[PDB]
């Protein structure tokens, strides 16, 4: 006759309906990406749709059953993730016309055009067109024009549907009893009804600025690398004292910075570490990859694959013959069916990518003993750190060496560790800054603390002091440059990549120290160690039921996130930066203009 | 997905051993009392599990059964295959003829 009886019942009786649902609606998405028709894609919609208005039903049920009463902090958190609203909160035109906006924003970004002038030809989308334009681009004009291009015109059309767009999130956010809509995504964060391993949501934003600020030496020190590397190469294109321009990055959005990995190398005239030709002259395929992976897996303590995981998944491109996506997705059912999507060749990076998918489906098959409401890591960047960790640690050349990749006799010099250390850098770090500043400028924006009309005046002037990069023309305000991004078009967090990179530096310096393992990390080796393997699926099956804090606890021993596994991981980079940097300046200055 | 095999899931109470349920009223969360209808202390106890071909251990179905042995003031019904060997024309051996 009690709550928590009937809340009991209720998820007994939703947990296994709620699998059902979630096991069609993975088998009709495997249907219609393996399969490519007419009648596939009505079948994903219709059980997509049938599972939304079938979820929207149970979070109206269960929104009649309160949450204080219930002792129990497992099935509080289930119903605190059940009931929520979403969009409901606002009246129906209202989300109709979020809706319309977001599906108008996604047709419209997901396809972009180049559309030159005096050419009424060769305006290809956005793959074909400014992606290869600035992937192996070596002129100053060319980009200086693509970048001015992406930013004006498509820069002042979405102004106003950028504008509604937060109108709406801010409206969504204040009719559900939050402040803002940065209040909402914090909340993910924040554990409760645990004494002694609580965190509060306050912490979170102080800790951010405390490992940004103790980044801040590692990435200035990159920035004065980049710039003195740019002055060599680049005469007359670059000043030693303003930032470096936005088109000069090799991205469009800033996020790899690998394009200038073969430019500015300091000793490119040494061999690299890829074993694709190694590979490619013999007997070897993405099956013999994939059973090399399951080996280390098994060797560092993972549990092995089911017998369903090596007759479904379709690791061979078909071809002409049908349509199928080669695009790597982490398949997840939660019901003992596991499978991964990937027309791997015989590369180190699709290793790499391989590598952390296996690991992405270890997590899924670790936490698949818990309900549907549970069946996810404890944030939202753990569940690809596991597997980022295990890509990175598969990397290392003494594992290629013992498989069978790298030859015996290969010499190891310190030249390829340096490049390597710069390379992992330039893919990691060249984005940090420019995420953090990002998160901060939405927060600010969604909170209220930015007027109206100083948006991109704001955008733009942190852009100049916290980060190193200004814009080589100025524009005016009527061009919304934030929103030139996917995740802020598409109702994205973008602090989970942060989160990410600092939960697998603090994860592969946890498997380092549990192995007993001595020297650096880049070459601290993590299989051969059962040990360090059960302690680490004794937190990955613990799923949403602890605190994140506690799962931190349980494996690395700290209370809250930590930063000092970055800062030991790149303690020789950081010294041979300051050694190669001691005739050179280092910093920027924000009162050069490069106008 | 299979949905035939329907199962039990709420009780009121514990079952004896040995013992089959033949009701199958539905299950009363609240204090309200159930008139035959669903509602928001009334729920149905009865549901079905799925099995797929393609579930790992734990979701495959493994059809078990239950032997009892029971003796009481009866005679035997079920007894162990008894062996026979070879038997010799003249020779002094010892003989076991039923008992
Ligand atoms: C994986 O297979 C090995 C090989 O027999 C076995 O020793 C081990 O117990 C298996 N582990 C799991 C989780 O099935």
């Amino acid at each position: 006759s009690t709550i928590e009886e009937q809340a009991k019942t209720f998820l007994d009786k939703f947990n296994h309906e709620a699998e059902d649902l979630f096991y069609q609606s993975s088998l009709a998405s495997w249907n219609y990406n393996t399969n490519i028709t007419e009648e596939n894609v009505q079948n994903m919609n219709n059980a997509g749709d049938k599972w939304s208005a079938f979820l929207k039903e149970q979070s109206t049920l269960a929104q009649m059953y309160p949450l204080q009463e219930i002792q129990n902090l497992t099935v509080k958190l289930q119903l605190q993730a059940l009931q929520q609203n979403g969009s409901s909160v606002l009246s129906e035109d209202k989300s109709k016309r979020l809706n319309t906006i977001l599906n108008t924003m996604s047709t419209i970004y997901s396809t972009g055009k180049v559309c030159n002038p005096d050419n009424p030809q060769e305006c290809l989308l956005l793959e074909p067109g400014l992606n290869e334009i600035m992937a192996n681009s070596l002129d100053y004009n060319e980009r200086l024009w693509a970048w001015e291009s992406w930013r004006s015109e498509v820069g002042k059309q979405l102004r106003p549907l950028y504008e509604e767009y937060v109108v709406l999130k801010n409206e969504m956010a204040r009719a559900n009893h939050y402040e803002d809509y940065g209040d909402y995504w914090r909340g993910d964060y924040e554990v409760n009804g645990v004494d002694g391993y609580d965190y509060s949501r306050g912490q979170l934003i102080e800790d951010v600025e405390h490992t940004f600020e103790e980044i801040k030496p590692l990435y200035e020190h990159l920035h004065a690398y980049v710039r003195a590397k740019l002055m060599n190469a680049y005469p007359s294109y670059i000043s030693p004292i303003g930032c470096l321009p936005a088109h000069l990055l090799g991205d469009m959005w800033g996020r790899f910075w690998t394009n200038l990995y073969s430019l500015t190398v300091p000793f490119g005239q040494k061999p690299n570490i890829d074993v694709t030709d190694a590979m490619v002259d013999q007997a070897w395929d993405a099956q013999r990859i994939f059973k090399e992976a399951e080996k280390f897996f098994v060797s560092v303590g993972l549990p092995n694959m089911t017998q369903g995981f090596w007759e479904n998944s379709m690791l061979t491109d078909p071809g002409n013959v049908q349509k199928a996506v080669c695009h790597p997705t982490a398949w997840d059912l939660g019901k003992g069916d596991f499978r991964i999507l990937m027309c791997t060749k015989v590369t180190m990076d699709d290793f790499l990518t391989a590598h952390h998918e296996m690991g992405h489906i270890q997590y899924d098959m670790a936490y698949a003993a818990q309900p549907f409401l549970l069946r996810n890591g404890a944030n939202e960047g753990f569940h690809e750190a596991v597997g980022e960790i295990m890509s990175l640690s598969a990397a290392t050349p003494k594992h290629l060496k013992s498989i069978g990749l790298l030859s015996p006799d290969f010499q190891e010099d310190n030249e390829t560790e340096i490049n390597f250390l710069l390379k992992q850098a330039l893919t990691i770090v060249g984005t940090l800054p420019f995420t953090y500043m990002l998160e901060k400028w939405r927060w600010m924006v969604f909170k209220g603390e930015i007027p109206k009309d100083q948006w991109m005046k704001k955008w733009w002037e942190m852009k100049r002091e916290i980060v190193g990069v200004v814009e080589p023309v100025p524009h005016d305000e009527t061009y919304c440059d934030p929103a030139s991004l996917f995740h802020v078009s598409n109702d994205y967090s973008f602090i989970r990549y942060y989160t990410r990179t600092l939960y697998q530096f603090q994860f592969q310096e946890a498997l380092c120290q549990a192995a007993k393992h001595e020297g650096p990390l880049h070459k601290c080796d993590i299989s051969n160690s059962t040990e360090a393997g059960q302690k680490l699926f004794n937190m990955l099956r613990l799923g949403k039921s602890e605190p994140w804090t506690l799962a931190l606890e349980n494996v690395v021993g700290a209370k809250n996130m930590n930063v000092r596994p970055l800062l030991n991981y790149f303690e020789p980079l950081f010294t041979w930066l300051k050694d190669q940097n001691k005739n050179s300046f280092v910093g920027w200055s924000t009162d050069w203009s490069p106008y | 997905g299979n949905y035939n095999y329907l199962y039990r899931l709420f009780r009121k109470s514990n079952l004896k051993p040995f013992e089959r349920d033949i009701s199958t009223e539905i299950y009363q969360a609240g204090s309200t009392p159930c008139n035959g209808v669903e509602g928001f202390n009334c729920y149905f106890p009865l549901q079905s599990y799925g099995f797929q071909p393609t579930n790992g251990v734990g979701y495959q179905p493994y059809r078990v059964v239950v032997l009892s042995f029971e003796l009481l003031h009866a005679p035997a019904t079920v007894c162990g295959p008894k062996k026979s060997t070879n038997l010799v024309k003249n020779k002094c051996v010892n003989f076991n003829f039923n008992g």
